[PDB]
């Protein structure tokens, strides 16, 4: 088999989480060695363009090709139609590239899954899509790909509700991971959080858990 | 094991040939095998001139070497010459030959060449040099080396004989002794093919009038010279 | 040595950042438990107190999934080399963990504790302490899939341990 | 979804020579060990394992020679193309990613054997200063402060982890590399004829002479001074 | 025809472009980088095609590297593109001025690139016949340590001279300023 | 060609060479730049290019590319004669599509140590002279000045004066040149670059 | 002997995927597909096994959505409109799809499709196109899981005097029988093709109302 082994290779990758809110999208690193330089590190969340961001899971080298192709396609669409690419168009292009690579023998088409998030230009509706080998792409409001997947998806299902999406962005960012966070906002806004902000969120989560234990235990 | 190992076995089954680099030249020597007195040995050459200063000898399948010599001669003009107006150095020509052999190994539907080449040459800024190119496509510089059938004993003798102060005449003498110790059949000037890369020979240029133009450094010994040298053994 | 340098070394080596340091600390704990055959009564009491404190500090608040692997391996390996009855506080922490089967709790920590207890029970099936109280503490209505799977596996282990 | 060809290439590299790259606060040091000896093989093969891609970037090789030569020629051509296009020296990360993409492409299409070569890049640019990278046949590239590839990778990594500081000098890095190599070679003692050395350092004057490749006499003098 | 002018002052680059197309609100500029702007003049929509192609390439580079190109590299790339264009069928008849602020060296820079692919990097430049009517003032009232306001006044004088002494009515001018904060447009 | 102006002159002295060029760049009558240098060097060989400025820049970039690749592959700097052959071959490769340039090569061979100058036509015909080479829109004036002034075996101090006077007097009679001049005096190990003061600038 | 058994193996698409049923009447053609039960937070709107070829032609599928056939059909329809200033016949489009499958025969290509359409020559038409490069005209046809029982039900029920509403009710009833009950509005998807309105896909409210009407009819 070829698709199943690619999915197995995907399962060995680092966990990635994507969540969409009322007016924002939040996209969610291993233990660096003692002699590893982290000053120059390729962030796991790569922005395809000012309004669409991508987060991979699986083989990094194979994901670089997909990211480069997506960026080139976005620039080509911008040059050909004068309009920046939409989220669904870019997701469909990536899925088509993966599906084309699955055929023609396909010892290993790409062995990587992706999450594409953002906003359509001149619009403020969050868009989140999940792309997997065999060219299958789907839409989600809270998705996870990686080692755990099932546990994180169950946590999101029991916590995230499809009746009142979080209005503010802080609650969307304040997500327990049991870490990199990228926030996408309309009018082509992309913000990558720093280590201090994520540490502050973690300390807030720990203090909230301690308070809950103190109240009830 | 693959095709490269089988080509190496075919090379090991071939005639020996040698190569010895001294301070002021390089010596290449080999034995011509023709177990048929009706056949004429002069019509077949085992040492081929690549450039006026670079020559080659081989061990393995003869027709492959014959094709490779023509390819190397063409690539010495197409790649380096007609651009810089001069013959390539030994290292670059050896690299091009190794590229040809590597492309033969990697190309689909084509078997690798079954020869190993000993290439001797001289160039400015590098002096004299001797290299070995394997069927795989990897080349290695050498001080003194041998290939073919009796290559192990020849290598042992060269290791016991080679030094840093060796001259061209001493290299020729050692090569002749090594050939004599492993000659398959009949040891005379008509069965030995020896060439030297050394000083430029103005008498082989063919014309006079240009002081800067010097003669070739490759020189192929004749049967009479080889017999005279053997008389000194 | 005043028998307390090992305590300080184990405390210093347990850093939740470096996995090798935590592995060394767990190795020190395993050596302390396995070394309970040349000591005296006071030494045994001090070791039991230290083990109780260390297990309370390291396995009650939060697991970063790197110490969990080491502790699960220790729970698998330790009962198979030495008797857990030589220590009065090691097995007690795992058998008497609170909130392990709580329904409305939050999950991952409960599953980790259940798996450690199940590894301890599997390492000694028929020569195990009476733990039948778990048959009353098991919960079949936990709304977490991982907890349900852990409960089912623990029930299977308990059933197997009684069938000799 | 394991890749068996990549694993075979990694195993083949594990039997190759050992290369060490150490990054200091003012320079980078590359060292390599020569293993092939025949008492008649010439040792003047230019530089066997250390290569220059431009005036600012150098590379250390562990693995098959032909693939290394192909990749080095491609990297040189890419660097010259970048220099002609933008009239500026190519950043180290761009060239490293180009070579990594080439390796990844060679590990995906059928009929092409993966490059059984591991690269240690040492470069300098005005965006990040000194940079050290390691690239493998799988196509992944990683930045490091002190890295080792080849035969005794684990022991060399442990030795570097024991005795590495974030504020070392170029001479300190040279001594550390020499001592690490001397304690991991299976040839009893380390000699000048079995060693290749290179340094990339910037002086007080902004000249950026990133092409210091040590001569055998210089290697012998450094070994004598260090005490190996 | 069309007037394109540029002045490099001690901490800024000022670009003036004609607003007439033979429309009166024509913006003959494209923001290549947050700190690099380019003005183009010459033939018909080939200029817009070339500007959009260059802008797309530069945006792709910035997205890939997460690090904007220096003005010198952008100018070299544009010169290479024009030099390739002239030696092939369907060349581009575009003359460009590139004004950019180098953040690494903290310095403004202005480049003038001809349609053939000639780059000079003058302290002040113009494309077309506008150099004839202005280069005297720029040769008399320009200093390397001038401020932004002095450069704006000098550009105002040059524009008034162009209006007075040129038979062609170019329908006003639009002025952009490139400095550390980026690109702004003068609304005067 | 002959729309941007510019002149280059190279002369050979005693164990030294000199190569000088103007600095004017313009669009026909209008002067654009007074800092457009037309002399470049790779390794230890100098090249001056006259004619179309775009082609000058393109040739400079291409020759830097080729010389860097040559240094990387051969582990050795290129000599003036090999560079002359390379330039001639590159120019002839564009037959029927030539670069509208006039190249002149100067330098001292590292090994032999003798000076070398040469010039090229539109399509790469090598002209090797032992006295001087001229190129540009004022080639007739340069020829006259060099024939009148040049002497064999001149010291660098006298060679600099001779070439500077020739270049200045040739440029003063040409409308498309004379916005500043730069002279290189090249010896075995030392190179001196000097800017000249002249009229009209 | 020897024979092309790969084609026969491909034609065994009874387990290919979700059931898709098409019914052709004198007032329109109804296409009904099964909607998979996925995560509640998933946007089920991203699942579209009923696709529009053009205003007068729609398609339905049973296998994986991942495409080339639909794009080729759309391109062929647009090209025919550009070249002849009219709408392409349904049978002509089906033959174009079959030719595309054949050219790109000893190996199957693509998956089975149900193509529905209308034109002034043959009224309303329904065709089944197979990955063997061939097709069949059908008066109602079912593919996917449980296709044999659904086809038997269609044989027993189809009588050439149906209306659009009755066709929709039959499609819903057969889908419920195949999926074994509990099909309110999220386990099925309906679409219609009519001369006036063209190709339309029913929204969730209309499907829920149709399910309510079916339940009321069953209660009687």
């Amino acid at each position: 088999f070829q698709v199943e082994y690619a999915l197995e290779a995907v399962k060995r990758g680092t966990c990635a989480v994507g969540v969409k809110g009322k007016n924002c999208v939040v996209l969610g690193r291993r233990s660096t060695l003692k002699l590893q330089d982290t000053r120059i590190t390729p962030s796991k969340v790569s922005k395809i363009d000012s309004h669409v961001v991508l987060s991979f899971s699986g083989l990094n080298a194979d994901s670089r090709i997909l990211i480069e192709k997506a960026r080139v396609e976005a620039q080509s669409h911008r040059l050909t139609l004068e309009d920046p690419v939409t989220v669904e168009y870019l997701t469909r292009y990536v899925a088509g590239v993966q599906q084309r690579y699955t055929q023609s023998g396909g010892v290993r088409p790409f062995g990587v899954s992706t999450l594409i998030a953002g906003f359509d230009p001149r619009d403020d509706e969050p868009k989140l899509y999940q792309t997997e080998p065999s060219g299958i792409y789907s839409s989600w409001s809270a998705q996870t790909i990686g080692r755990n997947s099932k546990t994180v998806r169950e946590f999101l299902e029991k916590n995230y509700d499809r009746k009142e999406p979080p209005a503010t962005v802080e609650e969307c960012v304040k997500l327990t991971v049991r870490i990199e966070i990228t926030v996408v906002k309309p009018d082509s806004d992309i913000v990558a959080l720093s280590s201090e902000e994520i540490n502050q969120y973690v300390t807030q989560i720990e203090q909230e858990k301690q308070e809950q234990q103190e109240q009830d235990k | 094991l693959g095709q490269i190992d089988y080509a190496l076995t075919a090379v090991k089954q071939g005639v020996t040939s040698l190569g010895i680099k001294a301070t002021n030249g390089v010596v290449i020597a080999t034995e011509k095998k023709s177990s048929s007195p009706l056949a004429m040995s002069e019509t077949l050459s085992k040492v081929s001139l690549l450039t006026p200063d670079i020559g080659a000898v081989y061990s393995g399948m003869g027709p492959d070497y014959r094709v490779l010599v023509d390819k190397s001669r063409k690539v010495a003009h197409t790649s380096y010459k007609r651009i810089y107006g001069e013959y390539p150095p030994t290292k670059l020509l050896v690299s091009e030959v190794a590229k040809i052999m590597q492309e033969a190994t990697q190309s689909g539907g084509v078997r690798p060449f079954g020869v190993s080449l000993l290439i001797a040459g001289h160039d400015e800024f590098n002096g004299f040099s001797l290299y070995q190119v394997d069927p795989s496509g990897s080349y290695f510089p050498w001080k003194a080396t041998a290939i073919g059938k009796g290559s192990v004993a020849a290598k042992t003798f060269l290791e016991k004989r080679w030094n840093d102060e060796l001259e061209l005449e001493d290299a020729i003498h050692i090569a002749l002794l090594t050939l004599k110790e492993s000659v398959e059949g009949e040891f005379n000037g008509d069965t030995i093919e020896l060439a030297i890369i050394g000083d430029e020979n103005p008498d082989l240029l063919g014309y006079t009038g240009i002081p800067t133009d010097k003669g070739p450094r490759f020189r192929k010994l004749t049967s009479q010279e080889i017999n005279d040298r053997l008389e000194a053994l | 040595l005043n028998m307390s340098d090992l305590f300080e070394l184990c405390e210093s080596y347990y850093n939740k950042d470096d996995k090798a340091s935590m592995i060394m600390s767990v190795e020190i704990v395993a050596g302390l438990v396995c070394g309970s055959k040349f000591m005296s009564v006071s030494d045994l009491d001090k070791r039991d107190t230290f083990i109780e404190n260390f297990l309370a500090k390291c396995l009650d608040y939060e697991l970063n999934h790197d110490a969990f692997e080491i502790w699960s391996t220790l729970a698998w390996w330790l009962p198979a080399v030495v008797d857990l009855r030589r220590s009065k506080t090691f097995f007690c922490h795992f058998i008497n963990a609170d909130g392990m089967f709580d329904r409305e709790s939050d999950a991952t920590h409960q599953t980790s504790k259940i798996y450690m207890l199940r590894s301890i029970l599997m390492s000694m099936e028929f020569r195990a302490p009476d733990v039948g109280k778990l048959f009353d503490e098991l919960v079949f209505d936990h709304p977490y899939d991982q907890v349900r799977q852990a409960v089912a596996k623990l029930l299977t282990t308990l059933v197997q341990n009684q069938s000799n | 979804g394991r890749l068996y060809q990549v694993e075979y290439a990694l195993e083949s590299i594990s039997h190759a020579g050992t290369a060490i790259g150490i990054m200091a606060s003012d320079g980078i040091v590359l060292a390599a060990e020569r293993k092939v000896t025949s008492t008649l093989l010439e040792q003047d093969t230019s530089t066997e394992k250390l290569y220059k891609l431009n005036d600012k970037i150098a590379v250390a090789v562990a693995g098959l020679t032909a693939d290394a030569e192909i990749l080095i020629n491609t990297a040189r051509i890419h660097a010259q193309n970048y220099l002609k296009t933008y009239n500026e020296d190519i950043p180290v990360e761009i060239l490293v990613r180009r070579l990594s993409d080439i390796k990844q492409g060679y590990t995906q299409h059928g009929g092409l054997r993966p490059f059984g070569v591991s690269f240690i890049y040492a470069g300098y640019d005005d965006r990040y200063g000194y940079q050290l990278y390691t690239s493998n046949p799988s196509g992944n590239y990683t930045g490091w402060k002190a890295i080792s590839v080849g035969a005794n990778t684990s022991a060399a990594q442990t030795l570097l982890q024991m005795d590495y500081k974030d504020d070392m000098k170029v001479d300190d890095a040279i001594e550390l590399a020499l001592k690490t190599l001397s304690k991991t070679t299976d040839s009893s003692a380390l000699t000048y004829d079995r060693l290749e050395f290179a340094t990339i350092r910037k002086g007080a004057n902004d000249g950026e002479v990133y092409q210091k490749i040590f001569k055998p006499q210089e290697i012998k003098d450094i070994l004598v001074k260090t005490g190996i | 025809m069309d007037i394109i002018l540029g002045i490099r002052v001690q901490d800024s680059v000022i670009l003036a472009s004609s607003k007439a197309v033979t429309k009166d609100s024509d913006d003959k500029t494209r923001q290549l980088s947050p700190h690099t702007l380019m003005s183009f003049a010459g033939e018909a929509g080939d200029t817009v095609q070339f500007a959009e192609y260059i802008q797309a390439n530069i945006q792709l580079y910035s997205i890939r590297e997460d690090y904007e190109l220096s003005p010198q590299a952008v100018s070299s790339f544009v010169r290479q593109e024009l030099a390739k264009s002239i030696r092939s069928r369907r060349p581009y008849q575009v003359n460009v001025l590139i004004g950019g602020y180098d953040k690494k060296k903290n310095k403004p820079e202005l480049y003038q690139i001809d349609y053939l692919g000639t780059k000079v990097e003058l302290p002040y430049g113009a494309h077309g016949y506008s150099g004839f009517y202005t280069f005297f003032l720029l040769d008399h009232h320009y200093r390397p340590d001038m401020t932004t306001e002095e450069g704006l006044d000098l550009l105002k004088l040059c524009v008034q001279e162009l209006e007075k002494r040129m038979p062609m009515d170019f329908k006003g001018v639009i002025v952009k300023i490139v400095d550390k904060d980026g690109i702004r447009q003068v609304d005067d | 060609s002959s729309i941007n102006g510019g002149i280059v002159v190279a002369m050979t002295g005693k164990d030294c060479v000199a190569i000088a060029c103007d600095l004017r760049l313009g669009s026909q009558s209008l002067g654009v730049s007074n800092k457009f240098e037309k002399i470049f060097h790779y390794g230890h060989v100098f090249l001056g290019i006259t004619g179309l400025a775009t082609d000058v820049t393109t040739l400079n970039e291409m020759f830097r590319y080729k010389t860097n690749l040559y240094k990387l592959k051969e582990e050795r700097a290129i000599e003036p004669e090999t560079f002359t052959q390379l330039v001639s071959s590159s120019l002839y490769e564009r037959r029927f599509g030539p670069y509208f340039v006039g190249p002149v090569v100067a330098g001292i061979n590292s090994k032999s140590g003798k000076p070398f100058i040469a010039g090229f036509d539109l399509i790469g015909c090598i002209d090797e002279a032992k006295d001087f080479i001229v190129s540009g829109t004022a080639s007739d004036q340069l020829f006259g000045m060099c024939e009148s002034l040049y002497e064999p075996n001149l010291e660098p101090e006298d060679l600099f004066e001779t070439i500077s006077q020739a270049l200045l007097n040739a440029a003063d009679r040409d409308a498309l040149s004379g916005w500043g001049a730069v002279v290189y005096i090249i010896k075995k190990d030392e190179v001196v670059k000097r800017y000249l003061k002249m009229r009209q600038d | 002997e020897g024979r092309l058994f790969q084609v026969e193996y491909s034609l065994e698409a009874i387990k290919l995927g979700s059931t898709a049923i098409g019914i052709a009447t004198k007032e329109g053609v109804v296409l009904g597909v099964e909607k998979r039960a996925t995560s509640p937070l998933l946007e089920s709107d991203s699942i579209e096994k009923i696709v529009e070829i053009d205003r007068h032609i729609g398609c339905a599928m049973s296998g994986l959505t991942a495409r080339s056939m639909i794009e080729h059909a759309r391109t062929a329809a647009v090209t025919h409109n550009l070249y002849y200033d009219e709408d392409i016949n349904v049978e002509s489009l089906t033959q174009s799809v079959c030719d595309l499958a054949l050219r790109f025969m000893s190996r199957p290509f693509g998956v089975a499709l149900l193509i529905a359409g209308h034109d002034a020559d043959d009224g309303y038409q329904l065709f089944h196109a197979e990955p063997s490069g061939t097709f069949y005209r059908y008066n109602a046809k079912a593919i996917g899981s449980g296709s044999e029982g659904a086809q038997a039900e269609l044989l027993n029920e189809w009588h050439s005097s149906l209306t659009l509403k009755e066709a929709e009710l039959l499609v819903l009833k057969i889908l419920k029988q195949v999926m074994e009950e509990k099909l309110d509005e999220n386990n099925a998807q309906l679409s219609c093709i009519t001369k006036q309105d063209g190709f339309k896909i029913y929204d969730n409210e209309k499907t829920a109302e149709l399910i309510k009407e079916l339940k009321e009819k069953e209660a009687a």
